[PDB]
């Protein structure tokens, strides 16, 4: 009630010391659909749930390709995800041009942090309403990063973001002690079981609603979609 | 915050009230008292002295970093009263403007010209809707060439004026009355008498017997034109010499 | 306690306490004031049918066309604000010609849709690249074309965001027409039956009756170019009932 | 309003609605150009109960022409879906009118059904969004001015979890959860915790609960505070505890087929727009 | 959720400021444009003429080039701005491609200017609608209309301004192929449409015709009164 | 100060800019960081809160390296703290590029504090809701510890605490005779103080984040090595009971 | 209209009606919460009308678990027959074109029920304060001509400042003067209709802005307590102030909800 | 006093056509220290009241009566900083005129250019009018000039005027005592008397300021000269 003067702009501090448009942008992230990221000692996989209005539409393109070693999964506003993906792709190109080597994932994520922090201080802007799960591979191994509308980024052992992603995070917290020595097949299965935990008890993972993206020691970032996910889904025990 | 002007007669800087008053400038003048410190500057026959309170309400705080006396040029020093960050930013601006003056005109800036430049900038702040006044007061001292000691006081409205003695802060009115009474009697205070006058004004309107660590004193002299900040031993010597009398 | 007024929708760039931007959903409501456009993607081609809604008999129908041509293999169906629609249409046209100049080949349907989306998602943020738009475009488009990957249909809404589809209805009766396309559509149907279903649904959701003057049909087939049905072709297709 | 140009004088929002001046400087010389506009706008936004095959002029309140002993209102997508899947899957329900209303946010209006086996039972099915200046008209067109106190109204609705006022974060709460709010004559205890003290409910559900409180009718309001306010399966399943309550006691016959009806009705799935993911 | 900002949608999806600019159009004097076979005619009512006025200075029919013409309804100062921009654009197009503007080209340019002003709520739309008649370079007569939003259409006959609805009903009922056969019948049809909203006709009527390969010709009050007299004779 | 508190360019009727005060309360929103200056260095320690067991250890660090010789411990909004870390790094690198030697810590504190102040001045940007401490060591300068707050006021400290429990931690620091202690005993005492002011029920499951710059690192900012941090945590735990 | 809670009117024979106005800052409503909570007044009825946006929630004055479950609607009437005081509490906002109908219905109830006085607790926009009003006290009062039952002299002895009469329509140098409470909501309508109907109404108000308006509510109840003595007179205690108006339990989470994680 | 926000915007006319934010800037002038200008037959007089009225002011520091060139001089009543910013601008404009035309700027030309600057500040929005009304005295072509430029940027040529506090009574006083054939000395006497009308106590040479403009050019009277004039 005493909140109405201080939550309409990202340039107003509430007398409790809170910016409220930042928190509302975080809600905008929660309005997507669940996507999961997890990594082993050699691979970093991204698993996403697609919505297509349940019929007559090709599903959302939820996993995007940024470079040969970086790929992102989005939850939140699509326009913001595309703006940030264009930024990431341009930065990776610039690194390859100037320095001839793949841009480190942590450096890319730091650049995203600055870029998305500027709208949360300036007038006439709004925070980015998209949260990302960045999967990378560089000299330092696999990486999973989570970026937020607040311009925070986190180094994750595993992470789920999106709508009803708390269930996936509960699964990942329960099972993260065995992710590292998993091979690619059962790592993708772990991600698939977490993503399934974000679903009603009746619905089940199919090829039509699952998108997978692997990067790893030998692999470049590849996205598996709509029929390429069948090898990964065939072996997934029932719930 | 984003943009626009707040509606109200006392809520934006570019709004007059029915009586033609800019109330945000007066609220900046009240911001000068935010800090609870008083400054006294006294002009003598051949010296100018700035004296300010030094409150350090923290055992953990390094007391050599708490200071309100600043060096603008080699020969101009100021005591800043008001909001601390605003004071330090206006000192930074005065330093830049003085360096530019020396660059353009080939000789070092006078005191009146420095306070005039700072007050011109302050006026620009009061007229535009994007900026706000600084909640601080600048009292500048220097020895000119052929006028003598100079004490000048810029203020948040863009007003500046030279004085024979001036005060800023909480006890500005009490100190101004004290110094008026002192200056009516005699004014050619040598150098010691100006320091005693400034310290006595501060210690009377505050009714506080000072310690060398509760007070800051910066001086210029005709024979030593460079701005100098007295050490605690020198202030203690002045205080014991004032107490014995 | 008390019920109080909270408003989060009177400006772009403001999230509601729900993570939701209302000035973009009001632009989608702006779409729902347009005329109904149905696009069906089949393996024999893609058809685009729109409801024309001629306001006066004195008005040249050729000037209110809701189906335009971006290139010989792509056509758009429009619904919403016309002035915005034509800006996006011209962006698509110029982009296809830029692509031909630079790379000596036809731009694919998805690439045209992506270029138009790059233009359409650049609202808000007005004091950054003046000449930008400052609000969502109030138009939804239906790019239906034929390229290296066969017939394709895309949909863009007042978000600058596109998704590939197989049967879309946009416009004022998109809910009823979409519910109808839900059953009448099957993934392997001929183009003649796609046109048939489009016109049947358009008859269902129009307040007037099907004559060859108040609707507009276009098709893009793998061999043939983009084609806008004429008065006599439309007459024959509707007299097929 | 929010600063169209540099230095434009802007007035702050007023949460009490007094920036409208309550139509101050009333101008007793309102031009007929103005009065025609005002009356036309008032006519555009009118509520109107109309009977099937009659199509207009129901002329009397809906609960005072038919007798009633039980009245279940579901408001919103999820409450309507739940009520349909788990209650109309049983014996025949007969429609006895809709409430046509025009709005900026309105979306099937309440169709009112009364059970053929038990004519005293009723259901309102609003996906209809009733605006503030339509809720009291809706109340008078449905209940009327003769509030017989033999009814047992049961309102069902959904709210976003971010509307919950809690000292924790509204992202740590286990959504969806049910909260109740019952009137004074509702003797039985609720199957869910009662809604807290700083929390209020303000809409047509609040209109019906306020009516039942004033006129001493038993009424229970069931609030699902969900994190997904579109048609969602978990949100609809959140209402299931209500089925073991005397109001919805004899109306729930086959739960196993209701899950299949619910899965089908989810596959219908009014199309989402591309703002997200 | 309201008006008062140019770039704000209402929850129904309406941009009301543009619609209020079109309200500004609907108060202006009625302008009637009829497209004939080899003549294109424009007629505006002279609403509330003052006797002590130089009527040459308050004319609402203007020439944009030697083949394109234009009448407007709405705020006259906005119309002056838009007209002069259109004139510069006609000459600039001739400089670019050597060919005379097609009537659609200049209609499109005028609409793009109005549409530029319907963006950016720090600007104000043009409160005018225009009736751009003309002949293409291959001789086809055209009649277009733009409105404050940046939206233009091609017409056979049209009316804008106050009483555009009555005049447009009259035109629909009376615009045939037998009303267009001669130049005189087109002129008389425009005058008859304008006589449906004009009281004390003839002296409140501003006709200007443009025949193919000829410049705009404003009809003086004598010719207009002769046409009105012919109309009353044909009334019998 | 309602009515005068929506902009950082509005003065309250008593000369108070309230957006800046709300930004300082924003600093009070976060968990505590303490910094103690000793006879031969500076030691930082942050009551870092474990958001999830899913985060790779070391993420969300609040102890930055601003230069080879300077370390930064932050509180408040972490995005703001990272932006200010970037600014401080830029200032130190620019000074070294221009003038060829390591930037003095007092000068670095002035540059960054004057940036923070510049944000407390306009309606176009909001004040930083983050406070931080800088700490260095040079043989020709001694240990130095500075704290900047959202208003742009930087002072030099012997012991500082910023965050939620700054007052309790400040009470606990005052008992230390830090002017005559080495970095090792200060590390143990910093761990103790972090453990004392931690609120074990409201907040949950924190992890120490210790860092020093001193002569034991030869004027180089570092993370306290794992074994010394283990010893400090064990001392801190055993002292708590 | 007024609907009792027990099929019987409570006989407000000569009571003083305390009512809010939905005004800027909700200061009148918050002051009414303070009064109803401190005096421990008991609900006696409802004011059911078409005029306020409907809302509902459990007892906003919960003190024990027994009465914390008592449903409340947007307009409810409370009473304290020991002190001959009746209080209305409007907890919602008015529907467009419905403020005046509410005012005539309420004042008809006041005349019929037999209430002696009416006291409206309100507020006004403080950004519209002119040169003088900035340097005066925030609190103003209005008395209708009938309200003279020895209370004009009491108010005079209290050294209060009357609401300043602006000119009815500006731009006219004659400047016919009539009251104008900008941001008082129904305050002016209530005043004008009371003057027409010959009701003893008083209006007490504060110039407030919006934000945390709890200090303003406490100030307004202290103004009213300078007049009425609904409480022991102010600085007479060993500074047991701050403990003399009972803050209702519903005055919780007034800035919303808790702080999200991973920020800060 | 907020007429529907017609009171707080500089770029909004009120329904009656008034701009009630430029007349609030004229209330800053009418709340400034009194000023007097008297155009005698052979010179102009500019007398003002000093705000720096206490003993603690250096009086070689800041002045209210300023020269623009050798032949033009200003006084103001209103807000002092605005005066200073306009004075430096007026001096620049005069020197640009000299640099172009090799002749001293005429009084009317200077008044016009200064008034155009003030007008600019009364039309944009996001900016604030000037809180000063100037009196410009000059001597051109063997003919004195007295002008007044107000915050709106509208200047007036006067024979005698009064600004600042109590200026309506001052103008009434001046009407009864001004005659065209007045000599510069009697003009100085009358200007000092008009200041003495609306003055807060005893008037010393150290709390008023006088500047004259005759054939020899504009000059600010020294405190001794003002003392001598006050003694008579």
């Amino acid at each position: 009630m005493f909140r109405n003067q201080y939550d309409n702009d990202v340039t107003v501090w509430s007398p409790q010391g809170r910016i409220h448009q930042i928190e509302y942008a975080m809600e905008a992230v929660k309005q997507g659909s669940a996507t999961v990221g997890l990594k082993s000692k050699t691979h970093a996989v991204l698993v996403a749930l697609k919505r297509a209005q349940s019929e007559l539409a090709a599903h959302q393109k939820k996993i995007l390709h940024v470079d040969n070693h970086i790929g992102i999964s989005i939850a939140g506003l699509t326009a913001d995800a595309r703006l940030l993906c264009n930024f990431m792709r341009q930065e990776c190109l610039d690194s390859r041009f100037v320095f001839d080597r793949p841009l480190p994932v942590s450096r890319l994520v730091s650049l995203i942090g600055s870029k998305t922090q500027i709208p949360t201080q300036r007038y006439g802007r709004r925070p980015y309403g998209v949260g990302l799960l960045i999967a990378g591979y560089d000299d330092m191994g696999p990486h999973i990063f989570q970026t937020c509308p607040s311009a925070n980024y986190f180094d994750c052992r595993a992470m789920s973001i999106g709508a009803r992603s708390q269930s996936a995070r509960t699964y990942l917290e329960r099972h993260m002690s065995e992710f590292m020595e998993c091979n690619l097949n059962e790592l993708v299965k772990h991600g698939l079981r977490a993503l399934r935990e974000t679903l009603p008890a009746e619905q089940d993972l199919t090829t039509k609603n699952v998108s997978i993206g692997i990067v790893g020691k030998d692999l470049e970032f590849t996205i598996y979609d709509d029929d390429d996910v069948s090898p990964f889904l065939e072996g997934l025990e029932e719930r | 915050m984003s943009r626009g002007s707040s509606a109200g007669f006392d809520r934006h800087i570019t709004i007059f009230s029915p009586e033609g008053r800019l109330y945000q400038v007066e609220y900046a003048f009240k911001a000068i008292n935010q800090g609870g410190l008083t400054s006294v500057a006294v002009r003598g026959k051949d010296c100018a002295v700035i004296v300010t309170q030094k409150k350090v309400p923290d055992k953990l705080l390094d007391s050599s970093t708490v200071t309100h006396l600043f060096k603008i040029t080699e020969n101009i020093g100021c005591v800043m009263t008001g909001m601390t960050a605003d004071s330090r930013s206006q000192v930074q601006r005065a330093r830049y403007e003085a360096a530019n003056w020396k660059y353009k005109y080939g000789y070092e800036i006078p005191v009146d010209m420095l306070c005039k430049r700072i007050a011109d900038i302050s006026q620009v702040y009061t007229q535009n809707a994007e900026m706000r006044p600084l909640g601080c007061c600048m009292i500048l001292i220097g020895i000119d060439e052929e006028q003598g000691p100079q004490v000048y006081k810029c203020d948040p409205a863009g007003y500046y004026c030279g004085f024979k003695a001036t005060a800023a802060g909480v006890k500005q009115t009490e100190s101004t009355s004290f110094l008026e009474k002192k200056v009516k009697k005699k004014f050619d205070w040598t150098f010691e008498q100006t320091v005693e006058t400034a310290i006595t004004c501060l210690s009377t309107v505050l009714s506080i017997d000072f310690k060398p660590s509760e007070i800051e004193v910066g001086v210029v002299t005709v024979e030593n034109p460079k701005f100098r900040i007295l050490t605690e031993a020198e202030i203690d010597a002045h205080l014991v010499a004032l107490a014995e009398r | 306690m008390f019920l109080t007024r909270s408003e989060y929708d009177r400006g772009v760039n403001t999230f509601s306490p729900e993570g939701r931007l209302f000035q973009v959903e009001y632009a989608i409501e702006a779409i729902k004031l347009g005329s109904t456009a149905i696009g069906i993607q089949t393996s024999e081609g893609v058809c685009l049918a729109v409801e024309k809604r001629i306001t006066s008999p004195l008005m040249e129908p050729s000037s209110i066309e809701k189906i335009v041509e971006i290139d010989a293999h792509i056509g758009c169906a429009m619904s919403g604000l016309i002035a915005d629609a034509k800006t996006l249409i011209d962006k698509a046209r110029v982009e296809t010609q830029n692509h031909w100049f630079t790379y000596n080949e036809t731009m694919t349907v998805e690439s045209v849709t992506q270029a138009v989306s790059n233009l359409a998602l650049q609202f808000g943020e007005e004091d950054a690249d003046p000449g930008a738009m400052s609000r969502p475009f109030g138009v939804a488009l239906l790019f239906g074309g034929v390229d290296e990957k066969g017939p394709q249909l895309f949909h863009m809404d007042p978000s600058g965001t596109f998704v590939q589809c197989d049967a879309r209805a946009i416009g004022s009766a998109s809910e009823g027409a979409q519910s109808s396309l839900q059953e009448v559509y099957h993934k392997s149907m001929t183009l003649k039956e796609a046109i048939k279903s489009s016109l049947i649904i358009l008859k269902q959701v129009m307040e007037e009756k099907l004559n060859a003057t108040n609707i507009e049909l276009a098709t893009v087939q793998p061999g043939q170019n983009f084609h806008m049905f004429t008065k006599e072709e439309l007459e024959e297709v509707i007299k097929d009932i | 309003m929010a600063a169209t140009f540099f230095g434009e004088v802007v007035k702050a929002p007023c949460r009490a609605g007094t920036e409208d001046e309550e139509e101050e400087e009333e101008g007793r010389r309102e031009t007929p150009e103005d009065r025609e506009v005002r009356l036309q706008l008032a006519r555009k936004r009118e509520v109107r109960l109309l009977r099937r095959q009659t199509k207009t002029s129901l002329e009397v309140s809906l609960l005072e022409k038919y007798p009633c002993s039980k009245f279940i209102i579901a408001i919103g997508n999820n409450a309507v879906a739940f009520l349909s899947s788990f209650v109309m899957n049983s014996g025949v329900w007969e429609e006895v009118g809709c409430a046509k209303l025009w709005n900026e946010w309105c979306e099937a209006f309440c169709v009112f059904y009364h059970l053929k086996s038990n004519p005293s039972v009723f259901l309102c099915q609003c996906s209809c969004y009733v605006a503030e200046d339509q809720q009291y008209q809706w109340l008078e067109k449905v209940f009327g001015s003769c509030p017989r106190k033999n009814m047992q109204i049961t309102i069902l609705t959904c709210r976003h979890v971010t509307d919950y006022k809690t000292s924790e974060s509204t992202g740590s709460l286990p959504s969806p959860f049910l909260r109740a709010l019952k009137t004074q004559n509702f003797k039985d205890s609720a199957c869910c915790p009662l809604l807290e003290q700083p929390n209020i409910v303000h809409d047509l559900p609040a209109a019906v609960l306020s009516y039942c409180q004033v006129w001493k009718i038993p009424a229970i309001l069931y609030l699902c505070y969900t994190d997904v306010m579109k048609l969602d399966l978990i949100t609809v399943e959140a209402f299931k505890p209500i089925l073991s309550t005397r109001s919805l006691k004899g109306l729930v016959k086959n739960i196993p087929q209701s899950t299949e009806i619910l899965k089908k009705l989810m596959t219908t799935n009014e199309i989402q727009s591309n703002i997200y993911t | 959720s309201y008006d008062r900002a140019i770039t704000v949608f209402s929850p129904d999806g309406h941009l009301f400021q543009v619609e209020y600019a079109q309200e500004a159009v609907k108060k202006g004097s009625t302008a009637v444009g009829v497209r004939g076979r080899d003549i294109v005619v424009l007629g505006v009512e002279k609403k509330s003429v003052a006797k002590l006025q130089d009527e040459r200075t308050v004319r609402k029919i203007c020439a944009l080039d030697d083949n394109v013409c234009m009448a407007f309804a709405g705020l006259t100062a906005d119309a002056r701005i838009v007209i002069n921009r259109a004139r510069v654009e006609c000459q600039s197009h001739r400089l670019t491609v050597e060919d005379p503007v097609t009537v659609e080209y200049i209609t499109r340019y005028i609409a793009s200017l109005k549409q530029r002003y319907t963006q950016s709520n720090g600007r104000r739309p043009f409160g005018i609608s225009a009736l751009i008649v003309g002949f293409d370079f291959d001789g086809t007569p055209r009649l277009y209309q733009t409105d404050p939003s940046g939206t233009y259409h091609a017409w056979k006959a049209n009316a804008i301004g106050r009483g555009a609805k009555s005049v447009r009903e009259f035109l629909e009922k009376n615009y045939t192929d037998e009303a267009i056969e001669t130049d005189d019948l087109t002129i008389k049809l425009v005058i008859k449409a304008l006589l449906e909203v004009v009281q004390s006709g003839g002296k409140n009527i501003e006709l200007a015709v443009m025949r193919r390969d000829q410049s705009l010709k404003i009809l003086n009050p004598e010719e207009i009164e002769k046409y009105v007299a012919e109309i009353e004779k044909e009334k019998e | 100060g309602t009515g005068y508190d929506l902009s950082a360019s509005t003065f309250s009727p008593d000369g108070r800019v309230f957006q800046v005060e709300y930004a300082m309360k924003a600093v009070e929103n976060s968990s505590t960081a303490i910094g103690i200056r000793c006879k031969d260095g500076v030691v930082f320690g942050v009551e870092k809160l474990v958001l999830s067991k899913l985060y790779e250890e070391g993420s969300n660090k609040r102890l930055f390296n601003v230069d080879r010789h300077v370390g930064m411990a932050v509180a408040g909004l972490l995005a703001d703290a990272r932006s200010l870390a970037d600014i401080a790094r830029e200032e130190a690198s620019n000074f070294r590029s221009n003038f060829g030697y390591n930037i003095p810590l007092k000068h670095l504190a002035d540059r960054v504090a004057m940036y923070v102040h510049a944000y407390t001045l306009y309606s176009a940007v909001r004040p930083f809701g983050c406070s931080f401490m800088l700490g260095s060591y040079s043989v020709n300068d001694g240990a130095q510890l500075y704290m900047i707050d959202p208003s742009g006021v930087s002072y030099g400290y012997w012991g500082c605490a910023i965050g939620k429990a700054r007052q309790a931690a400040k009470t606990e620091i005052e008992k230390l005779q830090m002017k005559e202690m080495t970095c090792r005993d200060i590390v143990k005492e910093v761990a103790k103080i972090i453990y004392i002011v931690h609120d074990e029920v409201k907040d949950k499951a924190f992890e120490l984040e210790l860092s020093w710059v001193g002569e034991l690192t030869n004027g180089r900012h570092e993370i306290v090595p794992k074994d010394i941090r283990e010893e400090a945590e064990k001392y801190a735990k055993e002292s708590l009971k | 209209m007024f609907v009792p809670c027990g099929e019987s009117a409570p006989d407000l024979a000569g009571f003083t009606l305390l009512m809010p106005a939905v005004s800027v800052g909700n200061v009148g409503q918050l002051a009414m919460d303070l009064i109803i909570s401190t005096l421990n007044m008991s609900k006696i009825g409802y004011f059911y009308t078409d005029c306020l946006v409907p809302m509902v929630g459990n007892n906003p004055y919960a003190t024990t678990e027994g009465n914390s479950t008592e449903l409340s609607i947007n307009a409810e009437v409370y009473s304290l027959p020991s002190r001959k005081l009746v209080a209305l509490q409007l907890r919602s906002i008015f529907i467009k074109y419905k403020s005046k109908p509410f005012c005539e219905k309420l004042l008809s109830w006041v005349k019929s029920s037999g209430c002696a006085r009416v006291i409206v607790l309100s507020s006004s926009h403080s950004y519209q304060r002119n040169d003088l009003q900035l340097r005066s006290t925030p609190f103003r009062y209005l008395l209708t001509p009938s309200m003279q039952k020895s209370v004009q002299n009491k108010i005079k002895s209290l050294n209060w400042e009357e609401m300043e009469k602006s000119r009815c329509i500006p731009e006219i140098d004659d400047s016919e003067f009539c009251i104008r409470i900008p941001g008082g909501g129904i305050t002016k309508t209530l005043y004008d209709e009371s003057c027409s109907k010959e009701i003893q109404m008083a209006v007490l108000l504060k110039f407030v802005s919006e934000g945390d308006n709890i200090p303003d509510a406490l100030g307004l109840v202290e103004y009213l307590n300078e007049w009425l003595q609904i409480l022991k007179p102010l600085s007479d205690d060993p500074t047991v102030s701050a403990s003399r108006w009972k803050i209702p339990s519903s005055w919780r989470l007034l800035f919303g909800s808790g702080l999200p994680p991973a920020l800060f | 006093m907020a007429e529907r926000g017609y009171s707080f915007s500089l770029t909004t006319f009120s329904p009656s056509g008034k701009l009630v934010q430029i007349e609030y800037a004229l209330a800053a002038v009418a709340g400034g220290a009194p000023s007097v200008g008297i155009k005698a037959a052979n010179g102009v007089v500019l007398a003002t009241e000093k705000k720096q009225k206490s003993i603690l002011y250096d009086e070689r520091s800041v002045h209210k009566v300023e020269p623009i060139t050798k032949h033009i001089g200003l006084v103001y009543s209103g807000m002092g900083p605005d005066y200073r910013v306009l004075v430096h601008r007026a001096r620049k404009l005069a020197q640009q005129y000299y640099l172009v035309y090799q002749e001293p700027i005429p009084t009317a030309q200077l008044v016009q250019r200064v008034a155009s600057v003030m007008q600019e500040y009364t039309q944009s929005g996001g900016v604030r009018p000037f809180g000063v009304s100037l009196l410009i005295c000059g001597w051109n072509e063997g003919r004195p000039y007295l002008f007044q430029s107000d915050p709106s940027g509208a200047y007036f040529a006067w024979k005698a005027t009064a600004m600042g506090k109590n200026y309506v009574n001052g103008k009434t006083f001046l009407e009864k005592r001004y005659n065209e054939d007045l000599e510069l000395e009697d003009a100085i006497h009358t200007a000092i008397l008009t200041l003495k009308e609306s003055f807060e106590g005893q008037m010393t040479e150290d709390n008023i300021e006088v500047g004259i403009c005759n054939e020899a050019g504009f000059r600010r009277l020294t405190p001794t000269e003002v003392k001598d004039y006050l003694a008579a």
